[PDB]
């Protein structure tokens, strides 16, 4: 069966929290990174999906952390349940998404 | 971005 990787970080706000020290530099705002279900390592960019445990970083201006999301981690359970699977179908579609997963 | 740890 399914259970998430990190359940400490099921909770939102409980990945919210964790952008506390989350460079201001970076374009993703904790909002939208915490709400794709990531929190963060606390080193650099680097951020982990509570529920697959899969890791992203070196996030370009352009990146939206769902897209990412379902891009490099589309067997994730939490991307699938709120985004569905035609969002992550759609995602591998678009061409400078899928050239970046080469 | 680019992944830095990926489920097996
Ligand atoms: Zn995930």
């Amino acid at each position: 069966n399914y259970f998430p990787q990190y359940p400490e970080y099921a909770i939102e706000t409980a990945r919210l929290r964790t952008f506390e020290a989350w460079p201001r530099n970076l374009k993703q705002k904790p909002h939208q990174l915490a709400e794709a279900g990531f929190f963060y390592t606390g080193v650099g960019d680097r951020v982990r999906c509570f529920s697959c445990g899969g890791g992203l970083m070196d996030w370009n201006d352009n990146d939206e952390p769902w897209e990412q999301h379902a891009l490099w981690l589309s067997q994730c359970r939490f991307v699938k349940l709120m985004k569905g699977q035609l969002y992550i179908d759609t995602v591998a579609a678009k061409p400078v998404l899928a050239e970046e997963k080469e | 971005a680019v992944p830095f740890y990926l489920p097996e």
